[PDB]
Formats: structure tokens, sequence, C-alpha cells
DNA sequence: TAAGTACT
RNA sequence: UUCGACCAGA
DNA sequence: AGTACTTTTCGGTCATT
């Protein structure tokens, strides 16, 4: 299959997979405590559309790039320009990932690497939970009512006016079209 | 091995954790209620009820089904099944300990009989050996026989603590059959015998201590003592007790498969009787039957006689007996298996092959074979082999393709057709120079096996070289000897590396040679020695030519 | 250490172990008669410090299980008298190498 | 000086035949005897009751006797012994298996 | 919700593939075997990220074929959606028992019963949609869903949404 | 049994003999970790032969007119008469030498003085000889010093143990203690020129040999000695086809088995 | 694991390959060449794969690593580069 | 003919490892069965077409693993679980050592 | 055959 | 197949 | 403590189930 960084004992009686909640409470795969490669610990990774569009393209760029070191030996405009990037670097079966990109593509929020920058900077002052500071990123949110509620674990972790203001800085942020 | 891809990961068993069956997996596990004690015919009817052997369980008669696990047969291992007892039972093996481990815990309460409390206990609780504690605790705790509620603690023997109660004084035990009964004395005078039943022995069990099952030699999550006993029976699928068919309208079933009939028999026989006219104490003649077969099922070679014969007076192979040294399963079966590509005949020396060699009749190298794989290397060759046929002598007798199936070159309408694909294999005869591993049994040496180097000749021989003789510690007064052949390109390698004759020569058993010159030539090599013997031209000539190595100087 | 000429009382012996850190040993006058370490198989013995011991085992990359064993009551462990847990190493001589260096942990 | 006597005596048995055998052989079976802690028999007595795994000294004397209690006690085993693969069917750790092999990507590029 | 998780996989390669660029071949069937997969225990792997510093390690040579094989350490771009997240994306599929938005890689379906009442399904209509007062859904229409629950199935997954809360529905 | 007994035992790549539990039950393979194999009964000459008879032919004296080295056979013979700082490595090697001499009468009291060991030197001169066509006639071209300290650099590579510190690399000296007895034996300065005629470069050339041969001697790590021993053993077990003592199989029986009871019971005072 | 890992310095084990060693380099490389693998030396007419083994383990042009095994778990890497060939 | 039990211990004393098993694998027993990750038996119900591998009870269908052992190895086992005794089978290790 | 434990 | 006997052998 | 019991110890034939 693949397996993932963090073998655990299972000791025969493979019985409390819990529930899958906005109670924070992902998978044991998902916790805010996972391990890296080389071994240390590190924060779980949560990523906001538009901010994923960035780290896809990113390497499936410089995969293009690689992949020819060794062949010697606009909205509307970006569709057409990831579609290549994929009937290049990509399995073109990969029937997902470009659906992933049309989608993570569509309903981004940011286009600068620059924008995407500010918006993390700015969340990562919260002390909140990275699924939580996914959300906030890749969520429209005017109130702090349509916010502290399709986000549920956040209810008691800030204050209205506060949440508030950030939903201001982010439409502040959000990249015009 | 198996064939048929599966998209499994596959790995090699790196731990063995031995455990007890809990009458809960147990259940969970089956694919099998099996009801009926029957074998099959629906009422004649051929097939099988889903009473026993395949109620959903593995199959027979070379059809799928395996519960749509298809496959069939060959591949499809068995599907364990079960059977609900009626009440439970000892484990024939078990009873030992079970009734050791009542004689260290009181009943009612069911606590231990020692605790940190008692010092010459302290020293028992801290070794760390489950065979060892528990070998200990027991014998410390076998002689007190009264529960106590209020020890003397670290301080003055005046001074009295409190722990668990109910004094409830220990009944001893003692064995009788497969029953544990045991006296209870009374002050005042005279015992009181009674039966302790399963019921209530598993019972005091169930409600012993987390840390006292540990203490005991026990361990929570594998093997709790309350699992000695049967709730629960386990079904073992055909391949286990597979039959034995002469065609059809016959039978052909297995001890095995009978032993759970009665089983299964005694069981129900039980159960309507406690849902009937149950005359109290009339069922207890019947519920040592379970006890009784469900215990000769698993062991019987037992020290209260009943053989448990079946008609006909033929013992009953019960599976204790199938694992049991020598002749079964672990060292007949796991330790020793009878294998493949391998043949014996009279060996008879001959002064004329290298030390290395070993003659091999060609009537065997026709029939043993070596799969070796297309290449480029050989193609060539190969294809040669091939065309050749199985009858020649160099030659081979199978080709297989990558699309896993055998090309039998002794039929194929192809077989004079055929062009070999690199990837292929060609199992081709043995030949001149393919390295063997050769033996005289009884092997106790290194030496009882040694490689030697194929050299095919005619009539009926395995013709050695005689200086090899005393290694494998052979005669030819019709001594017969076995010839194992290789298989992978590194097998080879691991003989002709390491098992070649010439690597035997010298011997650590010894630090000297192990071989040398007998007979003929040493008795001649005396003799062609001495002083007083010359030799003349022309024969000295004619033995030059036959050192091979002669550097042609007279 | 107590000498005693034929025998002590059951009822004294169970009080050796009633003082620590303090230890005391019981020796038979007959059998002090001759050292045993004096006897011609018996190879010289040595106690090692819990230092030159947790070094053994890094060395060998031991654990204390695996190490050869001497029983408590083993005649030189007792004329030297060790506790279980130290570690003798003992040293002969071979017949394929002039010595030899062995190891015996306590049980 | 036990040792060195178990040993002297079977020394003896092999020479009261005019045979020979090297120190060595005769030696590693009296040190095996003997480590443990004083004169362990070559018998399901003795030896066969080590802390060896199951699988291992189920094969000679008591099998299923052994394996049983086995169970019983929740034991684990290690699957170093030579036994222990036979039965599995898998290489066993001895001289071409004590050790593995690899395919170094580096060095499998320099050759070229 | 996408994530950046840590993962590793153990490719079997054939002696034949030992060749000069082998670590070129295994990348190569790493991303064959991973970029497009499905579990519920990490849900969609879409990419492997850092295609360059991907660790193969030395692979051990099996033994029976010369078959080696490496535990190819890597780290990719997951998304396995949960029960509680919200999520918006466009609608596909349409029918009278719902419509069934598509959330990425995924296909979210909400059921007719589970949107509220004021929406009703008309059937005449071309393409098929649901009316409302002042809202109409149909195809392209975007729609913002609250995953209720999940089901993990083969190479895949899906699940059931609502937008009976509030900030829900069209956009 | 005796196989069953010591199936898991194998010499691990430390050069340590253990079992299936990874418990040593031999420090070194034989006590000296070398290939029963790579062994041949050689001469501890240094043992035998009486106090006079040992002078006579390991000591050297280059201070005296009748004890030096005669000028006949080294080279620098003339010039070496009377040199101090040369008499003082001379007397160091002799000093040795008697050291070894008790040390052996200490282990072999019996006196046998041929014992299995690897490396068989006399040979590995032998050929020395004739492969050089040395002539017992004309002087040699060593020094003293030629001799004396490449036999000492000699030892420090006979290595059984490799490891990086002092309880192993102190191990090493003792697993190699006997040989070296016999290496000293048979290289001491007298017996190399007077003895077996050395050239400089025969010696250097009998010094290379000595050290591959002996690194070949040793034991590799994964040999499965256990069932090699048991069958070493058993195996001459079967051949036992049959003063009054218990006597030969029933009597290893009794052995193995470690009984009680044996027949005879015997027990030798002297 | 890594700790079990031991450095390519500080490596205690045999300089020279074991008898079983190069017995299985040998066997295992000239199974991998049968199997169409790539041989690293120019073939001077060999066709026997166990004879371009011994040929491949003479100009020490064999890929593989030796990966030694310690009682206790942690292990040393040698190449049949590395390695020195007796025998 | 029979490779028995001095016919191996003899390999074992070769150092001939990859041919005892050779003889005791490929040319006899070796057979295939499929593992439960999870609770090492046998049980896991293969169906090695739609790919399906289940497990109820341990109820599994994703860590399952896949072995080569003889089936007179199988066979011990299922005979020692028809005895209640249960054997497990695990890919790796975790007693360390 | 003959010994060794466990068992009566 | 299984048990058992015999054998026959080296 | 004495007596009985158990284990362990590489081909074809016949007869009965
Ligand atoms: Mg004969
Ligand atoms: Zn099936
Ligand atoms: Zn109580
Ligand atoms: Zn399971």
């Amino acid at each position: 299959s693949t397996s993932t960084f963090q073998t655990r004992r299972r000791r025969l009686k493979k019985v409390e997979e819990e529930e899958n909640a906005a109670t924070l409470q992902l998978g044991q795969e998902f916790q805010l405590k996972q391990i890296n490669h080389q071994g240390e610990e590190e924060e779980l990774i949560a990523l906001n559309l538009s901010e994923a569009r960035l780290v896809i393209k990113e390497a499936l760029v410089e995969r293009r790039r690689a992949f020819k070191r060794s062949q010697k030996k606009t909205r509307e405009k970006e569709l057409e320009s990831i579609d290549v990037l994929l009937e290049q670097t990509t399995g073109g079966n990969n029937k997902d990932l470009k659906n992933t990109m049309q989608y993570l593509t569509n309903f981004s929020r940011f286009r600068d690497q620059e924008t995407v920058g500010a918006v993390i900077q700015l969340l990562k002052s919260t002390g909140l939970h990275p699924f939580e500071v996914a959300q906030l990123g890749s969520l429209a949110c005017d109130t702090a009512d349509e916010a502290k509620t399709l986000i549920p674990s956040l209810n008691n972790k800030i204050s209205d006016d506060e949440l508030e203001r950030i939903l201001k800085e982010l439409s502040n942020l959000e990249t015009l079209y | 091995v198996g064939q048929q891809y599966s998209s499994a990961p596959l790995r090699t068993v790196k731990e063995v954790q031995f455990g007890l069956f809990s009458p809960e997996e147990v259940r969970a596990i089956s694919v099998a209620k099996i009801r009926f004690p029957e074998t099959m015919d629906e009422t004649q009817t051929r097939a099988k009820i889903g009473g026993l052997n395949d109620p959903r369980l593995g199959s027979i008669d070379r059809n799928l089904k395996c519960q749509t696990c298809q496959e069939g047969m060959n591949e499809c291992p068995g599907h364990f099944g079960h059977i609900d007892l009626a009440k439970p039972v000892f484990h024939v093996g078990f009873i030992a300990k079970i009734k050791k481990v009542c004689e260290c815990v009181c009943m009612h309460c069911g606590k231990l009989l020692l605790d940190e409390h008692n010092e010459l206990m302290r020293q028992a609780l801290a070794i760390k050996d489950s065979k060892k504690r528990f070998a200990a605790i027991w014998t410390l705790c076998k002689t007190k026989m009264v529960c106590e509620t209020d020890v003397p603690s670290e301080d003055d023997p005046t001074q009295l603590v409190s722990r668990g109660g109910c004094g409830n004084t220990q009944p001893t035990i003692r064995k009788d059959g497969l029953k544990l009964v045991g006296s209870w004395k009374k002050d005042r005078d005279e015992p009181e015998l009674r039966v302790l039943s399963t019921e209530e022995i598993l019972n005091i069990f169930k409600h012993i201590s987390v840390k006292d099952f540990t203490s005991l030699g026990f361990n929570e999550v594998f093997s709790r003592p309350e699992w000695m006993i049967l709730t629960c029976l386990p079904v073992p699928p055909p391949p286990v007790r597979p039959s034995i068919s002469f065609n059809e309208s016959q039978r052909g079933e297995d001890d095995l498969t009978f032993k759970l009939a009665d089983i299964l028999k005694a069981n129900i026989s039980l159960e309507t009787l406690e849902h009937n006219g149950a005359p109290h104490h009339a069922i207890e003649e019947a519920e040592s039957l379970l006890q009784f077969h469900v215990a000769t099922y698993m062991d019987n070679d037992i020290a209260g006689q009943p053989q448990a014969l079946q008609k006909s007076g033929r013992p009953v192979k019960s599976i204790r007996a199938r694992l049991k040294g020598k002749e079964g399963r672990i060292r007949g079966n796991l330790m020793g298996k009878r294998v493949d590509f391998s043949a014996r005949t009279v060996i008879s020396g001959d002064p004329n092959l290298e030390l290395d060699q070993v003659g091999v009749p060609k009537s065997i190298a026709k029939t043993l074979t070596y799969p070796e794989v297309v290449t480029p290397y050989n193609i060539d060759r190969l294809t040669q082999l091939v065309r050749n046929g199985p009858n020649e002598h160099p030659g081979a007798k199978y080709v297989i393709r990558d699309s896993g199936d055998r090309i039998d070159l002794r039929y194929s309408k192809r077989a004079g057709d055929i062009q070999l694909q690199y990837g292929w294999k060609v199992e081709r005869h043995i030949m001149d120079n393919d390295p063997v591993l050769f033996n005289r049994q009884p092997s106790l040496h290194k030496m009882s096996m040694m490689a030697h180097r194929v050299k095919v000749i005619p009539y009926s021989t395995f013709r050695l070289n005689l200086s090899v003789t005393s290694p494998y510690n052979a005669d030819f007064d019709g001594d017969e000897m076995n010839l194992h052949v290789p298989q992978s390109e590194e097998t080879r390698a691991e003989l002709s590396q390491l098992c070649a004759v010439p690597l035997q020569i010298v011997s650590p058993q010894s630090n000297k040679p192990c071989m040398g010159i007998v007979q003929d030539t040493l008795c001649g090599i005396r003799k062609l020695t001495l002083r007083d013997t010359f030799i003349e031209l022309d024969q000295v000539l004619n033995m030059l030519y036959w050192v091979p190595d002669w550097d042609g100087v007279i | 250490i107590f000498v005693y000429q034929n025998n002590i009382t059951p009822s004294a012996m169970k009080l050796v172990p009633s003082i620590p850190p303090a230890t005391i040993e019981t020796f038979n006058e007959a059998a002090l008669v001759v050292n045993i370490t004096h006897h011609e198989l018996v190879p010289k013995h040595i106690r090692l410090s819990s230092d030159e011991k947790r070094e053994l085992l890094k060395r060998y990359r031991l654990k204390e299980s695996q190490l050869p064993r001497i029983q408590r009551a083993d005649p030189v462990a007792l004329y030297l008298g060790l506790k279980r847990g130290e570690v003798v190493k003992i040293i002969r001589k071979s017949e394929t190498s002039g010595r030899y260096a062995s190891y015996r942990i306590c049980m | 000086a036990g040792r060195a006597a178990l040993y002297k005596e079977v020394y003896n048995v092999i020479a009261s035949d005019g045979s020979y055998v090297n120190y060595r052989h005769m030696a590693l079976l009296v040190d095996v005897m003997t480590t443990q802690g004083g004169l362990t028999s070559v018998t399901r007595h003795g030896f066969n009751r080590s802390n060896t795994g199951a699988l291992m000294r189920c094969s000679f004397e008591e099998t299923v006797e052994i394996l049983f209690e086995a169970g019983a006690s929740a034991e684990l085993d290690d699957c170093r012994g030579v036994s222990e693969n036979v039965i599995l069917g898998q290489m066993a750790p001895i001289g071409t298996g004590a050790f593995d092999v690899m395919i170094d990507e580096e060095s499998l590029v320099k050759y070229m | 919700m996408f994530f950046i998780k840590d993962l590793s996989l153990n490719i079997t390669l054939h002696p034949s593939f030992f060749g000069p660029r082998m670590k070129q071949y295994l990348k190569t069937k790493l991303l064959e075997e991973v970029e497009g997969s499905c579990t519920g225990k990490f849900g969609y792997i879409l990419c492997v990220l850092d295609y360059d510093n991907i660790d193969i390690q030395r692979g051990r040579i099996l033994p029976t074929d010369g078959s080696a094989e490496f535990n190819v350490k890597y780290r990719a771009v997951v998304f396995k959606p949960f029960k509680g997240e919200v999520v918006d994306g466009t609608v596909v599929s349409c029918s009278q028992h719902g419509f069934e938005v598509q959330v990425g890689p995924m296909k979210v379906f909400v059921t007719k019963h589970l949107m509220p009442q004021d929406l009703t399904f008309n059937a005449g209509s071309n393409p098929p949609s649901y009316q409302s007062s002042e809202d109409v859904i149909t195809i392209k229409s975007r729609i913002r869903v609250k995953i209720e629950g999940c089901i993990s199935q083969v190479s895949s997954i899906h699940a059931i949404g609502s937008i009976k809360e509030d900030y829900l529905g069209a956009i | 049994r005796l196989v069953k007994a010591l199936e898991d035992i194998m010499v691990h790549y430390d050069n340590t003999t253990r079992n299936s539990l990874g418990n040593v039950i031999q420090f070194i393979y034989g006590e000296d970790g070398m290939d029963a194999a790579h062994i041949e009964k050689q001469s501890l000459d240094t043992i035998g032969g009486s106090d006079a008879a040992f002078e006579k032919r390991y000591r050297v004296d280059l201070l005296n007119t009748d004890h030096t080295l005669d000028p006949s056979l080294l080279e620098s013979g003339s010039e070496i008469l009377g040199d101090l700082k040369l008499q003082v490595l001379l007397d160091e090697e002799y000093k040795q030498l008697v050291k070894d001499r008790k040390f052996l009468r200490e282990v072999f009291v019996d006196g046998e003085a041929n014992w299995p060991l690897p490396v068989n030197i006399r040979r590995i001169i032998q050929n020395a000889q004739q492969t050089f066509h040395i002539d017992h006639t004309k002087p040699s071209d060593l020094t003293i010093k030629d001799i004396v300290l490449g036999v000492k650099d000699l030892q420090e590579n006979l290595l059984v143990l490799r490891g990086k510190n002092e309880i192993i690399q102190n191990a090493q000296r003792d697993a190699v203690t006997l040989f070296c007895c016999l290496l000293r034996s048979r290289l001491a300065t007298r017996r190399v020129l007077q003895e077996y005629r050395l050239t400089k470069q025969a010696f250097d050339w009998v010094l290379s040999n000595i050290e591959a041969q002996f690194l070949r001697s040793v034991v590799h790590p994964g040999e499965m000695v256990g069932v090699l021993a048991a069958q070493s053993i058993g195996e001459p077990a079967t051949q036992m086809t049959l003063k009054k003592v218990t006597s030969g199989v029933p009597r290893l029986k009794e052995i193995l088995n470690v009984a009680k009871n044996m027949k005879t019971p015997s027990l030798t005072v002297y | 694991l890594k700790e079990k890992a031991i450095p390519k310095d500080q490596r205690a084990t045999t300089p020279y390959m074991t008898k079983y060693e190069r017995a299985r380099i040998l066997g295992t490389r000239a199974l991998q060449i049968s199997m169409n693998a790539p041989v690293f030396v120019d073939l001077e007419g060999e066709t026997d794969p166990l004879r371009i083994a011994m040929k491949e383990l003479a100009e020490k042009k064999i890929p593989l690593v030796i990966r030694r095994y310690l009682p206790d778990g942690s292990f040393e890497d040698w190449s049949v580069e590395e390695l020195i060939v007796d025998l | 003919l029979r490779f028995g039990e001095m016919e191996r211990d003899c390999m074992i004393a070769h150092g001939a490892a990859s041919f005892l098993k050779e003889r005791l694998m490929e040319a006899s027993d070796a057979f295939r069965v499929h593992i439960c990750g999870i609770c090492g038996l046998m049980t896991v119900i293969a169906k090695l077409n739609h790919n399906q591998f289940e497990c109820k009870g341990c109820d599994n269908k994703i860590d399952i693993y896949q072995i080569h052992i003889p089936y007179a190895a199988k066979l011990l086992f299922q005979e020692l679980m028809a005895m209640n005794i249960t054997p497990r089978l695990y890919t790796d290790r975790s007693r360390d050592f």
C-alpha cells in the first residue's frame, strides 16, 4: 500500500476507531503531532485551497524541469496553462489530479506566492489548529458567525471581534479577478 | 508457489505469538455454525449439508466454491468453523494447570492466596520468568488452605492488618480421570467430598484479577487462565481432516471428522436434556461423555485407560498424536521432508573418475531436470536441447513461458515447433558438470553429503571415485546412495562453493585431511615404490602418458 | 564472617539478612581445611567493579542475561563472596592459546 | 574446575578408542553444558528447557507437551533458531544467511 | 483540509532493471502506484512533491529471485474529507433525489430531503434543477456543502452533505 | 541429542560464539578463533630441552668472543662484536624467549611440546629455503635490528579480533599468545641465521606469508560450529566398536546424562 | 533505526570477505545475471552466469553491499569493492 | 527420496543456507497463505480476483500480508488451532533485541 | 537395551 | 490412505 | 521409596478397516 511514518503497535484488539468530526478529531493519521522522515516532530500540514494550487503547480513544474535535464540523455487562461503542465509531467490517467486542479484553480483565493504568504503570516498568530487555520483561508466569511459556525472547532478559541478583524484583512488581501 | 498473483504484500514471519483461543474469537473467525453431525447426503442427494464440513467451509468434488472464495481445493486453505458446546469442558492438555491454578487461588472471591504481605512471596514475585514464578508461587500456596483475611504486616505480629475477605476454607485437590475433586476439612470432624463443576471452575477464573493473571504465568491479551476451559470449539476444515473417495458411491471420511461427529452427537444429546425430562443428576452422566470426546479428540494416550477405541478396535488418531515426535508433522514433515529432484541407486567404484565427480546413469540424467532461463547467451544451445526431445540424452523435457503455463515437451502438438523467448525457462536434462549433492545415510558428517560433478555414464550405477569412499563411509557390497539436484543459479553456487568434495579434503573434526588412498592404488603404490622395483621405457612411456598433466618430458 | 564447628541452629541463621546494608556469611571448619582455589583445576577468578562490568557489557553489546553464569553458592563464589549481580572474570590457561579470558555473572 | 573435569572425562572417552577430536569441539559442548550455571545435561531434562524459543525445542522429545504450555503462557518466538525457520520455510541465519545483500545504487553507476 | 503527509512505499524491482538509471525507473514506478491512488487512512493521494530529493535508500536483494526491494520514502499532497467538514464545489449530477456536488477529487451528494423545504424539485427543466423563491440550483451552479458523513470505497470516497444549516447553499 | 543441543550455535561477526539467545558460549571460537581446518601439530621448541642446550641455541651475546654470532653467518658480523645498544635488544629477546619457556611449562605441564597450531612454520621456511636457492655457505645480510624488529612487527598484524578499545584489544593479545611463543621460538636471531641461513629477501618473505597464512586460519563469522562440534564428537561415536574403568559408549552416555550413580566412581589421590 | 546502523568508521568486522559471503554474492549475482540483469564486465566470451559472476567479482565490479548484522541487531555495511578476497 | 533430519543438520553445518530452503520449500511443500496483520492467523478470506481480502472478526480488508511457508507448516498451525492454541504469524518484530 | 522422571 | 505383521536389506 | 511406564532409540507384502 504505502505505510505512514509511525509504527503503531497494534496488539490484537483493534477497536476504538473514534469518529471523524470537526471536533478537531481527525484519524490517528492526522494528529497535530506527526513525524517527519528525518525522524523529527512537526505540526500537521493543513492546506487551504489556492495555497495547495501553489504547492502542486510548484512541484508539477519543477518536475518538468528535472524531467528534461535527463531528456537529453488569468482564470480561464490558467486552465489551458495547467492542462499542459499535466500532459507533460502527469500520468494523464490521474483523472483526479486533473479534476483537483480545476477545482483547486477555480475556487482558489490567491494568485501570488506573496499574497498566500501574508495570509499565512496572518493566521499563524492565532495559535489555532492547522485544520481551522485552513478553512478560514479557503472559506469566504463575512461575519464571526458565518465563520464560528462553519468551523465549530473555533467557537471559544477566539473573540468574535478579533476573528472579525482577521476576516477583514482577508477580503482585503483576497486577490481580484 | 501456489500460483495466481495476489496484490497482497509478501513478508517473512518474524515472530510467533503463542496464545489461547477466546471463545468470543473462535466465534468471530468461524464461517460455519456446524449444528448437524452428519456429513452430506441431503437425503442421500450428494452434496454437503450446511451441517458439518462445508456449511460454508472448504470443499471437495473439484468445485470452486469455498464461500465464493473460489480458487478451489488447491489455494483455498481451510476456513475454521465452530461448534457452541453445551457446557464448559476442560482442555485435556491443560487439566494439569487448571488444577494447579485453583490450588493457587480460592473460590467464591477468586483471588491470590499470598499478597506482598507474606515476605516469602515477595521473593517469588521478583523472579521474571513465567515458568518460574508460577512454579514457586504454587509451591508456596499449595500448602495454605485458608483464604486469610487478616495478616501481620511489616510491623508487630500483635497488630493484624486486613485485605480481601471470605475465609471460606480451601479444599485440597486431587485428579480422578478428567474431573477435579477436593475435600473441605470441618473442625469441631470428617471430610466433605464434592466434584468441582467446570461451570464453577471456569467462573472462579473469570473473576481472577488482572494483576493476578500476570503474577501467575499468564497474559491478559493472549492467554487468560479462564481460556483453558472450552466454551466454543474451533472446527478444523477438510484440509486438516480430508476424505478419500473411491470414485463416487462410497465413503472415505477421516478419523477426526468422526471425533467431531461424536463430540457433536454427545453435545446435542446433552442439550435436549436440560430442556426436557431433566432428572437433575442423570445428566452429569452424559456431560462427562462430552468432556471425554472433546478430550480424546485432542489427546488419546492418557492415564485413565479408556482408549476411546473406534469400532474395530483401532485406537483413533488424536490431534496430539499427529505432531508427536518422529514420523509426525513437526519432526517428520517439517524438520524433514520427502523431496523432488532426487534419485538413488547402487553405488560402485570407478578408478577412472576424478575425485570430485560422480557418474550418473543416463537413465536418471534423462529423468532429473534443471530449470534454466532462456538467455541470449544460451538461446541457441537451449533451443537445440528442446528440439532434441526428452528421449535423446542431451535434451530437455519442459519449457515454461512467462504466462505461467507448462509446455510438456513430450506431447505438445508443437514440441518440434517452438522458438524460445528470453525470460522463458527450459527445464533441461542434468548435464556433464551440473553440481549435485551426493550422499550416503546415515548422515552424521558435513562430508556425508558432498557436491560432485555430474558425469553422465552408461549402465545403472552411481559411480563414485574411490578416495571419496571413506568420507561417506560406503562399500559396494550393494550399498545405495542419494543424489539431490540444485534448482537456482544461486543454489548450485552454495554447493560448488562450500560442499564441493575437493573442499572437504581436510576436516576440522580432526584438523587432518579426511580422504586418502586405499586398496589397489595404495597396496600398489607401495610396490611401485621399492628400491628393488624398476621400470623400462616402453612402459615408463605409457605411465607418463597417463598422468594427464605430464609436461611431456620423459 | 562466622566460622561454626559442627553446625548452627536453624533458629539462629534466620537473623543474618535482618540488618542491611551490612552482610554476614557462614562457613564450616571442615570446608576451610583446604583452600579450593589452590586446586590444580580451579583457575583464578576476579571480581569486577560495577565500572569494569558496565564496560564488559558495553564492549560486547551484551545484556546481563547473555552472560555465562556462576552459582550464588558456587565454592569460589563464596570464597570471594559475590553478590547477585557481581561479575567474575575467569582467566585460565588454554591448549589453543596460552591464556583465555572468560566472564561469569552471578545468580 | 567442573568444566575442566567434564571436559577431561569426555576427552578420555574419545582417546580410549585411539581416535582424536580437536579440543574446540569437545570444548564447545563441555561449555554449552556448563555456562548456564552448573551441570546442564544434554537431555529433554536439561537443555531442552532453556529460554530458547518454542518451535525449536518443540522439535525434540516433547513437542505437543511443549507447544501446549507455549500458548498457555503466551510465549513469543524470535525465529532466530535454525529450526524455527526450517519450520517456516525461510532462510535461516546461518553461514550463507548470516547477513544481507544490497544493490548500492551509487556504485551501480560508476560501473559503466 | 488538503494535507501534506509523509509516506513511504516498497517497490520490488526485477534484476532486469538493475541498470544505470535505476533510480529513474524506481521513482517512475513510485508515481505509477501512488499519484491517483486512494485509501481510508490517507484518502486521495494527488501529487508527489519534491520529485528530486526522493529517498530510495539501499534496496535489499530478495532471496530466490534477484528482485530487490527498496523502501522509497516520499512526501506528497493528500486529501480526505471528513464529517462536519464544510466545503464548496461545483454541482455535477442532479436528479429527483438530490444533486451531487464535486468538491475537488471527490463527489459529495446532497439528498432532496437534506436540503430546505422552500426548495422543491423541477422535473420538466432543461437542464434539470431545483427551484426556490429567489434561488435556482442546477448543473454549473456553485454550492457550499456540509459533509454529514463519509463512506470510503475502492479507489474513491463519497459522502453525503447537507445545505440545511445557515450560511449554506448558493453563492 | 548432541546435535539438537547445539544447532543454533554459530560464530557471530564479533567473533563470539553464541546461540539463538545471543548467549555467549565461547567468547572466541575454541579459545583462539581459528578454523580447525587450518591447523597442524607443530613443536614448541622453547619447551623441552636442557636448560643448557637452550642457551647454546637461542642465546646471543655480542660482548663475548665465544657467545657472539661468528661473522661467518652475518654480513655485519665483525662490526657488531661489542656493540652495546644491540646487546640490549639481543638481551630483551632472550629475556622473552625465557619468559616464554616458563609460561609454556605452566600451561603444558606434561612437557609435551607438540600441539595443533595455525600456520605451519616449519614448511613456510622449508619453501623459503629452496625458493631462493639459499647457500649454507656465504653470509646473510640481515641487521640484528632487521630480524628482531620485524618479528616484533609481525605479531602486531596477526589479528584475530579487531575492536578499537582496551577490553577487546586485550583479548586479541590473549588469543594469540601461544602462537607467538611458537613464533618467537622459530624466529630467534641465532636460529634465523645459523640454522636456516635466511637472507633479507627470504626473511621478509617468510614474514609476509606467515601473516597472510595466519589471517586465513581465522574462523569465518558464519560457520555453524555447533552442529559441527556435535557431529565431530558424535561421528566417531558410531565408529566405536567394542584399566577396569567404565569404558566408551556407555560412559559417554553416562556423561551426557550427568548421572548421579555412575557404574565406576573411582578417584585418584596423589 | 539509524541508531542500529554503524558508521563506515568505527567499523569493526573482518576486512576480508567471509567464505559464505562470496559464496552468496557469486550465487546471488549469478542468479541476477541469469535473469538478464546488466553485466559490468566485457564477457571474454563467457556465457555461464556463475562464470560471469566470478569475473565481475574479480574486477570487483559488483554493485552489491554485504550488510553484516551483529548479535544485538546493529549492522555494518561493506562493499564487494572494499572487502579483500583472499581464499 | 527423503531429505530427513540428518540431511538437514548437514547442510546447516555446511552453512549451505539457501540450498537447505530450496530442498524444504521449492522442492517439496512450499505454499502461499494470507495473514491478518492484526491477529496473526490464516483467517483472511482472500478472493485473489476482485482483490477483496477481509477477515471479519479482527475485521480487516486493509492490513493483510501474504507469506510462503511449507504446507505442512500451515497444517501444523491449523492442527494446533483445532486444539484451541493460537500460533501468531507476525511480519515485523516488536520485541527488539 | 537402559536410564530418568514422574507417578502410584 | 491407516494399523499391523513380515520382510528385505545396507 | 519402590515398582511400573514412556520416550527415544534409510523398499515391497499381506490382511483388514
Ligand atoms: Mg555395506
Ligand atoms: Zn476458501
Ligand atoms: Zn477468597
Ligand atoms: Zn484478522
